[PDB]
């Protein structure tokens, strides 16, 4: 009736969407060992900077609040992005059409803005009473993913059971992180498919973190509990652009102008004999300030590196063979890695920094059937394709194909620098082509270095090459291997 | 998926029309594909689909269940023309999976057809599959002059 | 051993910087004239300079870097690619490599949108490699054109 009546009657119902409604979630995620999805929302976002929108959003037709999502837009570390965060107590977290709409909306904002996106996932995905409906709306999300992609960092944080649409959108961002014990990703859950295929199998085993971390490759990083998903969240946007325009951050940093103990350890990192290995984060933190680095996919495919670091407070892109597994080959797992890693950071201009120690590809049925040639390829057309500054050091076996997919001068790298101990040949075993030196007499490395040099060279390489521009094919796209 | 997914995004790449004919009982589920990762790998087909824009006309034969129904060619994920049989079913799952969610089942078939999904304007046309042809070239002809805008990007990043 | 052979990369850096600037410092100056290096040296910034191709060879004396000294460096303390004929070295006379290593720093030029600074000092055209000689003199011609009006060129 009254103002004073209508703005306290306002109170009300804010109390009911943000208080009551939490607390009776808080009681029923209790059950599983979760958090709410405001909660999660007040862990990622900077204390004070949640804007919620759609509070007050309620199906057509019990009709809560919400319809079972938490929207809205805030800032981590001070920089803007967008939020949604599923409630998985209100009928499994699954979409609707009123729940459809608010996610719409916010990824409509964030394509307006140029904003990340960070969904935070819980949800059995589409609501079956709705029908089409509720496809339709997933359907609009999934063409936001793929308007969006490499035009805004997209993350997708899974936090509970996962099905049908509820993982199909993270699929289409840009990095998937999973959590401990509370989280699954599947097409459709384990009593559907006993039902339906019908198979016998655990949820974790069916499609719990591990499977996904170390065996699909579906996630990119598993924390071991909520905060820790989301703190490494918060750390990978501290290294991305908020989007394909604008510039990434720039931190400030204690560079040594000199040559320093690290620097000179390299010279002594390359053990004497072939058949010893040497951990190549060892090389790579040499390089990196602060010695520091994010890993992607750091339980997959372990036999290739790929992580973000800074050279002189600027985000750079690390992929590296790694010797202490598998000898550091490709197969198709390190392939699809790299591949889609190096295509990220091209679609936001992050320079790629890569070591090489490749000694070819793993043999084999598995490989060759699997298809080795259509998905291997995808690293030889993600370096190709790139037009982001590309720096390479070579720090032993460079033999063929190998030598060649890596960031080699012809693919497309701006500087190729080798090591004395570098080995540029088309296959291995006679030793005087155990060397960097008829690579460097075509001209196909630029420097043959001391490896403390190194750091240096990196650092004043990727300084000469901010400016780099490249044209482009004329096309709607391209024809990537699939 | 990846079959079909790189003949959509080639397809695409040189402007010829696509064509479907959908009757799909939705993604395979079961150790075999997830742990294969069926999860990105199928989802290529989505980006296909979405990424494109060359005209596309959709035909429902039969089934049209839950992502199998998103993927291949429905509105939302960019059809231009949706023309359905009678034979259409159009649910988010089937029968016998979406009721253990509760024999209230042949009550279901609430979703046994094409009507609730032409009630929406999902579907553009309900017709007598004898006239599938005819209705295809004439939105084939009405569509050659189309035009869509694309992404402002260096490239996307499709799931690999 | 891997000391042994970043020793041995000493001692070719040596051959090919150390003890090929003093013989072609007794040519030239005998001619009045300095060096490649000592040119590059009063023309950049001290210690920015960064040499690309040091051990670059002809594939047929096969001398590293064929000739010419090319790398990229600063004057007064902004960005600007170099190349430096030697003289004494295969009379500075135009290559495949030479011309490779030149196009290189040419190619950079235009990626990073920097001026080039070329110190010319040459007795002509390889005759030994007939018509890749040609091709290559061609090659930066062609990259001079479609730098004209991009870069500054010197
Ligand atoms: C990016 C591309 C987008 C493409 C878009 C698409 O194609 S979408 C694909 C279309 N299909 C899907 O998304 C469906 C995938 N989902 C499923 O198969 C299933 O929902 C499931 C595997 C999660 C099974 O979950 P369970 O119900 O067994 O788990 P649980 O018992 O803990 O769930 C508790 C409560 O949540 C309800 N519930 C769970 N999932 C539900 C759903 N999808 N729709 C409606 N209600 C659901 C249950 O009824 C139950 O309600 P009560 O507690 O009240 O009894």
């Amino acid at each position: 009736t009254s103002t004073a009546d209508r703005i306290a009657d306002l109170a009300a119902r804010h109390e009911e969407a943000v208080v009551l409604a939490e607390k009776k979630a808080a009681d029923r995620q209790h059950l599983k060992g979760k958090l709410t999805a405001r909660a999660r929302i007040d862990l990622l976002l900077d204390p004070g900077s949640f804007v919620e929108l759609d509070e007050f959003v309620r199906h057509r037709t019990p009709r809560p609040y919400g319809d079972g999502v938490v929207t809205g837009h805030g800032t981590i570390d001070g920089r803007q992005v967008c939020v949604f965060s599923h409630d998985f107590t209100t009928l499994g977290g699954s979409m609707g059409e009123a729940f459809g709409s608010k996610v719409v909306k916010i990824y409509d904002f964030a394509m307006s803005v140029g904003c990340p996106v960070i969904g935070i996932n819980d949800s059995g995905g589409a609501r079956i009473q709705e029908g089409v409906m509720s496809i339709a709306y997933y359907t609009e999300l999934g063409v936001r993913n793929v308007h969006s992609s490499g035009v805004i960092p997209q993350i997708s944080l899974i936090m509970g059971p996962c099905a049908g649409g509820s993982v199909y959108s993270p699929a289409l961002t840009d990095f998937t992180v999973m959590v401990k014990d509370i989280s699954y990703m599947f097409v459709t859950g384990p009593e559907v498919v006993s039902a339906v295929m019908g198979e016998q199998v655990t949820a974790e085993q069916l499609g719990g973190p591990a499977v996904h971390a170390e065996v699909s490759g579906n996630a990119h990083y598993v924390g071991d509990d909520e905060q820790d998903a989301i703190s490494w969240v918060q750390t990978l946007l501290g290294y991305l652009p908020p989007n394909n325009l604008d510039p990434a951050p720039v931190y400030d940093h204690d560079c040594a102008p000199g040559i320093t103990e690290a620097d000179l350890a390299l010279d002594t990192v390359i053990p004497d004999s072939e058949q010893q290995v040497y951990d190549m984060a060892d090389v790579i933190t040499a390089v990196l300030d602060d010695g520091d680095y994010l890993e992607i996919h750091p339980d997959f495919a372990r036999n290739i590196i790929c992580a973000l670091g800074r050279v002189e407070g600027h985000s750079v892109a690390v992929v590296a063979n790694q010797p202490r597994h598998l000898a550091g080959v490709l197969d198709i797992d390190a392939s699809e890695k790299a591949a889609r890693f190096i295509r990220f950071c091209d679609s936001f201009n992050i320079p790629v920094l890569t070591f090489m120690d490749v000694p070819g590809y793993l043999p084999g049925v598995g490989q060759e059937h699997q298809g080795i040639i259509r998905r291997g390829i995808k690293l030889f057309y993600a370096y190709a394709e790139s037009t982001v500054p590309k720096i390479t050091v070579i720090t032993r076996k460079a033999y063929g194909g190998g030598y060649a997919v890596m960031g080699s001068r012809q693919i497309g790298a701006d500087r190729v620098m080798a090591w004395p101990t570098a080995e540029i040949a088309v296959m291995g075993a006679r030793r005087r082509f155990g060397n960097p030196y008829e690579a460097a007499a075509h001209g196909y490395v630029d420097m043959v270095i001391s490896p403390s040099r190194t750091r240096y060279e990196v650092a004043r390489a990727l300084a000469s090459l901010r400016n780099k521009r490249q044209a482009r094919p004329a096309r709607k796209h391209g024809n990537i291997p699939l | 998926s990846e079959k079909a997914a790189r003949f959509i995004r080639f397809c695409d790449s040189f402007n010829i029309p696509v064509l479907t004919f959908m009757d799909v009982p939705g993604y395979l589920p079961g150790v075999g594909q997830e742990h294969q990762g069926i999860i990105r790998r199928g989802i290529k087909l989505f980006y296909a689909y979405a990424e494109s824009t060359v005209p596309k006309i959709t035909v429902i034969t039969r089934k049209a269940y839950g992502g199998g129904y998103a993927v291949m060619g429905s509105r939302q994920i960019g059809a231009d023309r949706v023309m359905a049989w009678p034979t259409a079913e159009i649910a988010v799952m089937g029968a016998n999976s979406a009721v253990p969610i509760l024999l209230v089942d042949d009550y279901r078939r609430r979703f046994g057809n094409p009507y609730e999904a032409a009630a929406h304007g999902y579907v553009d046309m309900v017709i007598s599959p004898s006239r599938t042809r005819y209705e295809v070239a004439r939105a084939l002809a009405s569509l050659r002059n189309k035009r869509q805008a694309r992404p402002a990007r260096k490239h996307g990043n499709i799931p690999l």
